[PDB]
RNA sequence: GUUAUCCGGAAUGAUUGGGCGUAAAGCGUCUGUAGGUGGCUUUUUAAGUCCGCCGUCAAAUCCCAGGGCUCAACCCUGGACAG
RNA sequence: ACACCAACGGCGAAAGCACUCUGCUGGGCCGACACUGACACUGAGAGACGAAAGCUAGGGGAGCGAAUGGGAUUAGAUACCCCAGUAGUCCUAGCCGUAAACGAUGGAUACUAGGCGCUGUGCGUAUCGACCCGUGCAGUGUUGUAGCUAACGCGUUAAGUAUCCC
RNA sequence: AGGUGGUGCAUGGCUGUCGUCAGCUCGUGCCGUAAGGUGUUGGGUUAAGUCCCGCAACGAGCGCAACCCUCGUGUUUAGUUGC
């Protein structure tokens, strides 16, 4: 079904817009008010394209797939990664790559030397060689820590991607756009419903308006799994 | 301009061949039997199988003198071809090898062994490419056909620099592809290499094929 | 490095290759003066499923092979309703090239310019002839037949977009 | 077969995205402070500056904004104000020039509301989320190994 | 086969079918005569416009269909859209 | 000739226009229906104005300064440098009618995201008064969506979409 | 047969030089219609494109350095023709 209450995102920061003098105004038959220099969201529209959104997704998940979520804004950071541990999805940890979906055979090799260095690591001979290969090994696998800690259980391309809001990673975005891999993200007052082909237009200045929203499609993906 | 990489690695993982060790007026006569056996070999084998349908392929030519006998061993990569099926190959062979060493009449074992893998060795794979290429085909065609036919065959790192007068020109260029860590710097390294001059109807070639194991 | 490429060559039943051109383009360095190969190719098989695309590379083949490969994630298919035709006529330009193309009675071979032609006949169309007006452009030419048969409707989804329920069609 | 697989995968996505958008509906030692990110407390203002107030938040830097406080009809004080007071905040930008965190009191906040059918059907899926939600929350452990035998992708 | 003449290609004189920031090209700017184009509603005549009918645009040519030369070229009989 | 004021500012059709004051006089913008009722746009040929240098006539002539003259640099220097310095520069009355007279973009109307500005007025808020916020228009500028473009870029002041006229 | 006859602008091999200067490219991806760029640019730091951070780039090859010889200090072992 996937109900949300009107109430509980009119409560919340979800209305609770962007700046009145930034809109993007591909949202001029969109955005229902403005007061006091942040816009106002027309939740109705919001949450018609949620139950979309719950729709698309719990149904994509009944085919059978693996989903993807993107975390890299700092404000967002662990709450995606405590949005994906228990979903069972692959995450972004902290900041992204220009190529992890396009140029995704340089990755894959890359995901051999990480697989290789965290079998390295288990292994308990890294206190064998002495600072320098320590050193070297933690700095690299720090480097692909910082990117692929959090998508090793991938191998190949999801079905939907879920972002982080619009502005940090139009990178992923667009290669995304370019794979073809339909993406179901979050919009803020002043960004492209175009850009994706279905999304989520709702103000992500609160944490607990982007805990809701994501808390909704995580137990979306986990009855997805269900069966 | 480059030094060559068996000359630069002889202290560590590359040894000499001609494994003799003698005094200075007796090292000329010496250096004088070993190059006079490896003419014996080369034109022997060149002559009874120019007869014969294809290449032979003879890299390796060591020649040690434990006592006076003299030990001499052939790396070739084919030898099946070579004999007269009983040994007679290889006693035609130590006949004209005895034919200019009897100064002291000393015994000589010439023996032959197989090259593990014929390609993969760069005098080898050199004359076939040296003998597809002085056949009327282009560079590209035997080149890559080189290279895939080597790396069917497990060899690490190679580079090929064919050099001037391909098929028609009158301005000679130079042609190499590389493939894979060719490190000619590395002492450790073990590079071996080949340098064969084709000598070709409307000039001379020059192929130099460095191998990276 | 498993050797010889044959399995991952994918014989190419599916998609028959041809250059359009392959002229050698050159930088200049401070060493001097040294030539890459830009070839263009327009794969498709005769279905109606064609895409260019160009490449260039120190060698012929691979220049032509690479840019191969660009072209085979570059496909659309052709709107193609009749006995092998076109629908009605279309023309679209692209940069500087422009390219009127009209459907033709089924008694006529491919009649066009060399770039237009070459991605006719492999688009498997039998009946058509496009002028090209503009450019003497190769590969403007051919990306903007591509943009001219793309935005191209059959009667059907014609049909179906406007409501009208059907008539005013002889088939 | 992947390629043709990605392809229907796409399809089945634009006609998701074509069902329904048819029909449907001082300040140094606070920087000397935010060594970590992490850790809200009850908004405490250390500085006072119009365009907002600035509030440090369990160990967090803030910004409360003129918009975001509480409208003061009251008799004397400067808008904005604060000074060493500690106010209920709420966690809102949290802005990302220097990793801030902005704090929002968003007003009254009245909201036209349009009649939405199948309520019936759901406030009863709202309750099963509600039910959702008080499973969920999970403090501790981390999952993982599963054993398992690691293969080559390839 | 070469040459000469003409058309094409040539959208390279452009109605179909081009251009004018920088490639050839916007007058130095402005007033205004002739002339060109022109807001909305209602009514009238029909000059333009459209439809019917009628007259004519010779015959030969071109187009269609038959017929004749052993076929074709060519000749002949009938018919007509355009305009 | 008019420093600071001088501003990516205001006005003029363009060229141009800045020390202040007065007189005569053009043009613009805004509001109310106060009036007429398409009187509109463009404009061949035509007519006017048109920086600077130039010329006729008469004044005037401090500075600057083609030509010229001397000194220097230089192989040489008719040139850059320096010292004198005539026409000219200014004004009256004319003639000349050209300039990178440039926004390198003829004019007019209608329509097509925004952000940040400035100038002029208009309404409402706020006070009852200067502010200050939004706005209704007109004009001027800067980034920029769509679209166009060979590209650079232009983008409500289009080089966009269309119509008219030279 | 012989050719130290010609052509080093028909060549191979070899070598010098810029210079032991720190670069030169490639694969995949992205941008541009395209030649091309992006990496290799920027902030530091090195003898070094050496290394670290940010970055539509991610990696890799040759380059640099090390492994090679010699001179440096000490240990173990062997003492003649040497001490």
């Amino acid at each position: 079904y996937w109900n949300i209450n009107l109430e509980e995102m009119m409560e919340a920061g979800v209305h609770f817009g962007h700046g009145t003098r930034k809109w993007n105004p591909r949202m001029s038959p969109y955005i229902s008010a403005k007061c006091k220099g942040i816009h106002i969201i027309n939740l109705t529209r919001t949450a018609r394209f949620l139950s979309e959104a719950c729709d698309l997704v719990f149904d994509a998940s009944s085919r059978g797939k693996q989903f993807l979520i993107v975390g890299t804004k700092n404000k967002a950071a662990d709450s995606v990664a405590r949005a994906a541990i228990r979903a069972r999805c692959h995450y972004v940890n902290k900041k992204w790559l220009g190529g992890m979906l396009t140029n995704w055979s340089t990755t894959e090799t890359r995901l051999h030397k990480f697989r290789d260095l965290r079998m390295e690591q288990t292994a308990g001979r890294l206190a064998r060689l002495p600072k320098r290969d320590a050193a070297v090994v933690k700095r690299q696998l720090s480097h692909l820590q910082t990117y692929l800690g959090g998508i090793k259980y991938m191998t190949g391309l999801p079905d939907i991607v879920i972002i982080v809001d619009q502005q940090e990673e139009y990178t992923a975005l667009r290669e995304c756009i370019t794979l073809g891999i339909p993406t179901i993200c979050l919009i803020d007052t002043n960004c492209n419903p175009d850009l994706a082909d279905i999304s989520i237009p709702a103000n992500d200045d609160a944490i607990a308006s982007i805990r809701l929203i994501l808390t909704k499609l995580v137990f979306a993906i986990c009855e997805g799994r269900s069966s | 301009q480059k030094i060559n990489p068996l000359g630069f690695r002889l202290g560590t993982t590359q040894s000499h061949y001609s494994l003799w060790f003698s005094q200075p007026k007796n090292y000329a006569e010496g250096l004088q039997e070993d190059q006079k056996i490896r003419d014996c070999i080369k034109n022997y084998v060149q002559k009874n199988t120019k007869t014969s349908s294809g290449v032979e392929g003879i890299a390796r030519i060591e020649i040690q003198k434990r006592i006076d006998l003299i030990q001499v061993i052939i790396h070739m990569g084919f030898p099946k071809l070579l004999i007269e099926n009983r040994p007679q190959g290889v006693e035609d062979l130590k006949i004209n090898v005895q034919k200019e060493l009897n100064c002291v009449n000393r015994k000589l074992n010439i023996a032959i062994t197989r090259i593990a893998k014929p390609y993969g060795d760069p005098n080898i794979l050199a004359e076939f490419i040296a003998g597809q290429l002085k056949s009327r085909v282009s560079f590209r065609k035997a080149m890559k056909k080189a290279i895939e036919l080597t790396e069917q065959a497990d060899t690490k790192g190679i580079q090929i620099q064919i050099a001037g007068r391909i098929d028609g020109k009158e301005i000679a260029r130079i042609e190499w592809i590389r493939e894979g860590r060719v490190p000619l710097q590395t002492i450790r390294a073990k590079i071996d290499y080949c340098a064969y001059t084709v000598r070709t109807i409307y000039g001379v070639l020059g192929i130099k094929i460095w191998i990276f194991m | 490095g498993f050797g010889s490429k044959s399995k991952k060559e994918k014989i190419r039943d599916g998609f028959e290759e041809n250059v359009v051109q392959v002229r050698r383009v050159t930088k200049v360095v401070k060493g001097g003066k040294h030539m890459r190969f830009r070839a263009i190719v327009v794969v498709g098989d005769k279905k109606g499923q064609v895409g260019v695309g160009v490449g260039k590379a120190k060698e012929v083949v691979s220049a032509v092979q690479k840019a191969a490969v660009d072209a085979r994630r570059n496909i659309i298919t052709v709107p193609m309703t009749k006995y092998l035709t076109f629908p009605h006529r279309n023309e679209a330009d692209y940069g500087a090239a422009r390219v009127m193309l009209r459907p033709a009675a089924p008694g006529t071979g491919v009649i066009a310019g060399g770039a237009v032609r070459t991605v006719l006949e492999m688009a498997g169309v039998e009946n058509a002839l496009g002028k090209q007006l503009g450019s003497n452009n190769a590969l403007n030419n051919a990306r903007a037949t591509i943009v001219a048969v793309q935005t191209m409707r059959q009667f059907s989804d014609v049909a179906r977009d406007r409501g009208i329920p059907m008539e005013e069609l002889w088939k | 077969t992947r390629e043709r697989q990605k392809l229907k995968q796409l399809f089945e996505d634009a006609y998701e995205r074509c069902r329904n958008a048819p029909m449907e509906g001082k300040a140094m030692a606070d920087s000397q402070a935010q060594l970590g990110i992490g850790s809200v407390v009850t908004g405490t203002v250390q500085s006072l500056k119009p365009y907002g107030a600035f509030i440090d938040i369990g160990g967090i830097n803030g910004l409360l904004h003129v918009s975001q406080i509480s409208h003061d009809r009251v008799s004397d004080i400067a808008t904005v104000l604060q000074p060493g007071d500690t106010l209920k905040v709420m966690i809102l930008s949290h802005d990302r020039e220097r990793g801030r965190v902005s704090l929002s009191t968003k007003k009254l906040e009245p909201t036209p509301g349009d009649m939405i059918r199948n309520p019936k059907l759901v406030f009863e899926k709202a309750e099963e989320m509600a039910q959702t939600f008080r499973q969920r929350i999970a403090q501790a452990e981390a999952m993982a190994r599963a054993d398992m035998l690691r293969f080559q992708p390839e």
